[PDB]
RNA sequence: GAACAAUAGUAAGCACAAUCAUAGCACAUAAAAACGUUAGGUCAAGGUGUAGCUUAUGGGUUGGAAAGAAAUGGGCUACA
RNA sequence: UUCGCCAGAGUACUACUCGCAACUGCCUAAAACUCAAAGGACUUGGCGGUGCUUCACAUCCACCUAGAGGAGCCUGUUCUA
């Protein structure tokens, strides 16, 4: 993709490097602000929809406490929050 | 509507001791049968809707089923799986999932450890096993559902269901499990009846196109059967009809060995052949083997003949003929 | 229809269940006839389990029957069996020694006989290409040609009789101008073939 | 002479080619429709490329 | 405004469906069939808008609406 | 950077004029008058003697039975009166 370029490292043979360095500063920065949303009582939602770790993040998210929502996504979910799940609904904090 | 329902089934046990009190009965056993032969007479509503007559039942039975409140006072729904939509279908299907690997786990351990210890009990044929119908799933979740994903539900059973089984997942499939009534198409047969010193006699019950016919046939009498006080013969001039009368006897190869009278009202020539005809062969269900009483079903003698007149249409010729349509 | 699809069409030979024991095959298909708890229909009143009864012959008898009149209808083709049992056992009756075992006194034998004479092979039905209508042959089925043997029958003695003549005696003429292949029955089965043979070229119209 | 006395072998044989045409006609279309000779039908071929759409855009 | 190995849709109302009637079920037949279309039919079932009549387009009495050159539609009885 | 072309539509690849081995020709190219629109692209619907696939169980064809149109009579319209 094009806004990739400057995380990129380089290209072996073809294949694209992620370079790791703007990992580790980008990584450290999104795990610090998780787990500040999570210290003030936030709602984390974990969302992906890949059909080979559906399972694995569904049970990581039990052991955290926190939802997740790897199936399915129905068109007025967030945005019509009222008529999808309920009259008075809180609206996820954080989405990962 | 916690409390709604609650009202409910206060004043509904409040309501239930004053019909028992002025039926004069014991209230301590006025069950909900007896609820509905009291209502039924204290209210006699004729209506031909049976869901539309008056009704007095336990509210949980009477009120659809509730979803109970999802979040907390702060908002935080109960439920690791609320912002998905459907909670409830999505929980069944993880855990159903969840059982699935650890059934593939512990099976890949017993693999391991080379133990096969499990057996194969999918096959619930005698007790007559179905899966549950999509309109009892939606009120098992308390969740409307859709054919696409009770089909996905019910094909992940059947791979849970394939592989070994252990006692903790049989528990939870057979909550998914319905049995089908009992299915036969045998009939019942009379026992043969004594009277006076009389053997052998058998009643058949026969009705075909506005035409009953009453038989008793006697076992040791020969072969003659006098309809209405007179001879078939005599009764019956149509070759046809007396073929009717053969048909039963001779399909058994016992045309001389019965000696019968019938009384048959109503209909036709061939109306009461038919009706005759239909009645000895339920008649001599009794005196012959249940081996050939299911060859009687397959020729078509025992079952009756649903083919009635039908009404004339207002507007028509006939039953179906409709007047000339000139076009222009 | 009163009776639903589940419904099936009877077995009434008795013979068939007779004798089940001589075959492996054709048990387990009537053990699961009734083991599927499979409905039956309830038997019609004309089919019946009687040995001397024809399927032809029903067939050949409801054609014969105007309006609801099955009683008279059996009675035509009474007489027509015995008018063709009388001649043929006068004409046995008047024969040399090598003529006497040559006759047929078999009524039954000699109306299977008869119709099987009668068929057309090979048929004719229109096809509209290019705004005009081509008299194209076709392979007509078993069926269609068994029932347009009976109806050319039927039409044959039904118009071009004498009013006089009655309906069992003229019908059992036919029948032994059929049986002998010079009825006119057979003319216009030949007469079909006729028009058949001479658009052969045609042929290529029919696309099945 | 449009006697079938003596084309009894030719009859038959026109007998036989209709009932085998018949069959073959009869029974083409189903078995054709999953037969798919060797090659997906057109309905599994569509959801095979729901999966791996094409990208006209961005 | 749809893709189920799912890609923006959601839950209710009416109709279909289910149910009810034709005294068992089933099938079949009845019954039902929304919003609209044809300024469709009905001021002569009755009511009524607007326009018109008021010793008259109102009310009553007596007598009378014949007739088929011909053309056509739907039927009954036939031509045995 | 530079040249050519464009000032509503119809009248108009026309009338008149200049040049042309053209002479029913080509190029150049108006006005009187009429209208308040002409025109480009798109959306939904209807339709298609457009193509592909599937289907008509009284049904379009293939095909089954009984009838209407022919005559008398009964009754209803049009016309005649
Ligand atoms: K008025
Ligand atoms: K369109
Ligand atoms: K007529
Ligand atoms: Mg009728
Ligand atoms: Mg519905
Ligand atoms: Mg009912
Ligand atoms: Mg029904
Ligand atoms: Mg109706
Ligand atoms: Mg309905
Ligand atoms: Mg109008
Ligand atoms: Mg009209
Ligand atoms: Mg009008
Ligand atoms: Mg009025
Ligand atoms: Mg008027
Ligand atoms: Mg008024
Ligand atoms: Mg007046
Ligand atoms: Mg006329
Ligand atoms: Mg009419
Ligand atoms: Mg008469
Ligand atoms: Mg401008
Ligand atoms: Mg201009
Ligand atoms: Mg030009
Ligand atoms: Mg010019
Ligand atoms: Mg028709
Ligand atoms: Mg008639
Ligand atoms: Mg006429
Ligand atoms: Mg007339």
């Amino acid at each position: 993709h094009r806004f990739m370029e400057p995380y990129l490292f380089g290209s072996r043979l073809g294949q694209d490097i992620i370079d790791l360095e703007q990992t580790a500063a980008h990584l450290q920065l999104a795990l610090n602000f998780t787990a500040h949303v999570a210290y003030r009582e936030g709602i984390i939602l974990f969302v992906s929809r890949h059909r080979q770790f559906a399972h694995l993040i569904e049970t990581t998210a039990r052991d955290c406490g926190e939802y997740a929502h790897t199936r399915y996504f129905k068109g007025g979910l967030l945005t019509n929050a009222p008529l999808l799940l309920g009259p008075g609904v809180r609206l996820p904090d954080l989405i990962i | 509507t916690v409390d709604f329902i609650k009202k409910q089934i206060e004043e509904f046990n409040i309501g239930k001791r004053h019909l028992a009190n002025m039926m004069g009965e014991d209230p301590e056993t006025f069950t909900q049968e007896d609820i509905d032969r009291a209502i039924a007479y204290l209210f006699p509503s004729g209506l031909f809707e049976k869901r539309a007559r008056p009704i007095m039942k336990h509210p949980e039975e009477i009120f659809p089923k509730q979803r109970a409140i999802q979040w907390g006072e702060d908002g935080r729904p109960f439920h690791f799986l609320f912002y998905t939509g459907k909670q409830s279908y999505y929980s069944l299907m993880h855990d159903t999932y969840g059982k699935l690997l650890d059934v593939e786990k512990h099976h890949n351990q017993l693999r391991a450890k080379d133990l096969l210890a499990e057996k194969t009990k999918i096959l619930k044929d005698p007790i007559g096993s179905r899966w549950l119908i999509k309109e009892e799933l939606e009120e098992m979740l308390v969740e409307k559902l859709s054919d696409q994903d009770y089909a996905q539900f019910i094909r992940l059973l059947e791979r849970l269901s394939a592989l070994p089984c252990g006692a903790t997942e049989e528990d939870f499939v057979n909550r998914f499990r319905r049995s089908i009534p009992i299915q036969s198409k045998k009939q019942l047969i009379e026992p043969l009846q004594y009277d006076e010193q009389g053997m052998a006699f058998s009643r058949g019950e026969g009705k075909r196109k506005t035409a009953k016919a009453e038989v008793v046939v006697y076992g040791q009498g020969s072969g003659r059967i006098d309809v209405n006080g007179v001879d078939y013969l005599l009764y019956f001039p149509v070759t046809q009809d007396r073929e009717q009368l053969m048909f039963p006897l001779h399909f058994l190869d016992r045309l001389g060995k019965h000696d019968m009278t019938c009384a048959v009202s109503g209909g036709g020539r061939s109306a009461q052949a038919g009706a005759v005809r239909l009645a000895m062969a339920r008649a001599l269900c009794s005196f012959v083997t249940e081996d050939e009483v299911e060859w009687m079903r397959q020729a078509g003698l025992l079952t009756a003949d649903p083919r009635v007149r039908e009404r004339k249409k207002p507007g028509q010729e006939g039953a179906r003929r409709k007047f000339t349509w000139k076009k222009r | 229809s009163r009776y639903g699809p589940e419904y099936k069409d009877p077995q009434i030979d008795k013979e068939y269940y007779r004798k089940p024991l001589a075959e492996q095959t054709e048990e387990e298909k009537y053990e699961r006839d009734f083991k599927k708890t499979q409905l039956i229909k309830a038997a019609p009143a004309t089919k019946t389990s009687s040995v001397f009864e024809d399927p032809v012959i029903s067939k050949f008898t409801n054609m014969m029957m105007k309006g609801g009149n099955k009683v008279l209808a059996r009675s035509l083709m009474t007489q027509t069996l015995e008018a063709v049992k009388r001649k043929q056992f006068a004409k046995y009756h008047a024969a040399s020694a090598e003529e006497q075992a040559t006759i047929e006194r078999n009524p039954y034998t000699i109306f299977h006989q008869a119709l099987k004479n009668c068929e057309p092979v090979i048929g004719l039905v229109p096809i509209l290409k290019g705004g005009h209508f081509y008299q194209v042959p076709v392979p007509l089925a078993d069926r269609r040609r068994r029932f347009l043997a009976m109806k050319w029958m039927i039409a044959e003695c039904r118009e071009k009789k004498h009013r006089r003549v009655l309906m069992p005696e003229k019908l059992s003429q036919e029948l032994l101008e059929a049986f002998h292949n010079q009825g006119p029955v057979i003319k216009r089965k030949h007469d079909m073939h006729k028009m058949a043979e001479a658009n052969r070229a045609l042929a290529h119209y029919r696309w099945w | 002479e449009f006697r079938d006395e003596a084309c009894r072998k030719e009859i038959q044989d026109f007998f036989d080619c209709a009932s085998r045409a018949e069959a073959a006609r009869k029974m083409r279309s189903i078995q054709e429709n999953l037969g798919e000779l060797g090659s997906l039908p057109p309905k599994k071929l569509n959801k095979l490329l729901h999966r791996f759409p094409n990208k006209p855009h961005v």
